[PDB]
């Protein structure tokens, strides 16, 4: 039952430190090896750094002046450490375990995404995508939450806590001409449930610590 | 050459060694490298034995998988991986003369 | 510093098809005749997970429609049957020498029959507009293939420059996309007309479908 996870802040300043934790339990890091991965948005796995319990250290060639990785037994936790962070360092920072020989990466944290960049953290105003009007004759409706103007990314969306997630389709976030981000989740469902079912859009911002719960219908 | 490289890596880990992990005690026979590689396969997070697991895994092509036995028939005496390493060499330098 | 370089950068395979990745490293991942190489798969939104080790043997629980094979510096990863799951960017990695490195991956996508996307449109909310913005929001729902072309129309003047699309990676289940154009106007534009239309050109549409309000209510 080995589990990884991830913990540091969701912006940083252009070239402040990013201190990243991954916290492993279910392991003793006398006897288990972490590794820190990372993924800019749409791009290519990178690989950073790791510590073998033993404690040898390996730092990717490019990178290595700017990265520091060490660890804490008693907490059980591995830091990294990147100075002089530029925008083109956002990405999503994983940390994996070694499994056993050969030593392959076999136990993934979800991921903490960093974004870099000057830009004040600002939560989302959420709305409600609910259609004019429908035709008698449509077996499928569409209901939906626009989740608008937030920084920096992510924003989590789940329907009906998590309860609805057939049909569900949560937009990839896109960049506003004004810096801030905007992202859309629809659902759709047959005919025969509104008014009847509800449809809540749960919308969490980890970095602006907003959470609303809106439901969604037609006016 | 090979197995002279192998006794090399022996010693040159030798001079603690996987703190904490203890492996099975290997019964040293007919050309066991498999059995050393199968009692090794367990210990997690050491990069001071990794080489000795390739060049085990040089003499013993067969796939080894953590846990999943075939190998070793002798599985009650539980040492450090020190004195294993020590029980090893002691085999590998009697096959050498 | 081995570089790990896979081709083709993407491909598209049938449902119950044969489908091969490729890996080449630029020097050798060998050592005592065994190959450092280690295949992952990540699915959309979610870490990677690994799918091979040792260039051949697969992971615990891992289907066993997917093999990988090669030695020294060229390998493959192979999907025997692509199922509508298995859509997903597969790395290849190395660990025979320091540092570890991946490949920049191989985006798998199915190939699957023509299908018409469902249009939906959704007028501003009063609550948005009382801020002063009005996002008109036009909805395509699961189609294939990706492509396809949303027009705004406001009172039939076509609009250009203020609208923003954005769309979902290949559905898991029925390997359609779904595509959301968001019309983005002030709140003092978006009063001074009437007719919001969206205009949809599709494979699977003989005929573009227009889906569209009256501000105010109709």
């Amino acid at each position: 039952q080995v589990t990884l996870r991830e913990s540091g802040p969701a912006l940083v300043k252009p070239t402040q430190t990013l201190t990243l934790t991954c916290t492993v339990s279910g392991f003793s890091l006398s006897a288990y090896s972490v590794n820190w991965i990372r993924q800019p948005p749409g791009k290519a796995l990178e690989w950073l750094a790791m510590i073998w319990g033993d404690g040898k250290i390996v730092y990717n060639s490019a990178l290595k002046s700017r990265l520091t990785i060490s660890k804490d037994t008693s907490k059980n936790q591995v830091v990294l450490t990147m100075t002089n962070m530029d925008p083109v360092d956002t990405a999503t920072y994983y940390c994996a375990g070694d499994g056993y020989y050969p030593y392959a990466m076999d136990n993934w944290g979800q991921g903490s995404l960093v974004t870099v960049s000057s830009a004040s953290t600002k939560g989302p105003s959420v709305f409600p995508l609910a259609p004019c009007s429908r035709s008698t004759s449509e077996s499928t409706a569409a209901l939906g939450c626009l989740v608008k103007d937030y920084f920096p990314e992510p924003v989590t969306v789940s329907w009906n806590s998590g309860a609805l997630t057939s049909g569900v389709h949560t937009f990839p976030a896109v960049l506003q001409s004004s810096g801030l981000y905007s992202l859309s989740s629809v659902v759709t469902v047959p005919s025969s449930s509104l008014g009847t079912k509800t449809y809540t859009c749960n919308v969490d911002h980890k970095p602006s610590n907003t959470k609303v719960d809106k439901r969604v219908e037609s006016k | 050459t090979a197995l002279r490289e192998l006794i090399e890596e022996l010693v040159n880990i030798t001079q603690p060694l996987c703190n904490g992990s203890m492996v099975w005690s290997i019964n040293l026979t007919a050309g066991m490298y498999c059995a050393a590689l199968e009692s090794l396969i367990n210990v997690s997070g050491c990069s001071a034995i990794e080489k000795t697991q390739r060049m085990l895994s040089g003499f013993c092509p067969h796939k080894v998988s953590a846990g999943q036995f075939s190998s070793l028939h002798v599985r009650d005496t539980k040492i450090e991986v020190a004195q294993f390493v020590k029980d090893l060499l002691l085999h590998l330098k009697k096959l050498f003369r | 510093d081995i570089v790990m370089t896979q081709s083709p950068d993407s491909l598209s395979v049938s449902l119950g098809e044969r489908a091969t990745i490729n890996c080449r490293a630029s020097k050798s991942v060998d050592s005592y005749g065994n190959s450092f190489m280690h295949w992952y798969q990540q699915k959309p939104g979610q870490p990677p997970k690994l799918l091979i080790y040792l260039a051949s043997n697969l992971e615990s629980g891992v289907p066993d429609r997917f093999s990988g094979s090669g030695s020294g510096t060229d390998f493959t990863l192979t999907i025997s049957s692509l199922q509508a799951e298995d859509v997903a960017v597969y790395y290849c990695q190395q660990n025979n020498e320091d540092p570890r490195t991946f490949g920049g991956g191989t985006k798998v996508e199915i190939k699957r029959t023509v299908a018409a996307p469902s249009v939906f449109i959704f007028p501003p909310s009063d609550e948005q507009l009382k801020s002063g913005t009005a996002s008109v929001v036009c909805l395509l729902n699961n189609f294939y293939p990706r492509e396809a072309k949303v027009q705004w129309k406001v009172d039939n003047a076509l609009q250009s420059g203020n609208s923003q699309e954005s769309v979902t990676e290949q559905d898991s289940k029925d390997s359609t996309y779904s595509l959301s154009s968001t019309l983005t106007l002030s709140k003092a534009d978006y009063e001074k007309h009437k007719v919001y239309a969206c205009e949809v050109t599709h494979q699977g549409l003989s005929s573009p479908v227009t889906k569209s309000f009256n501000r105010g209510e109709c």
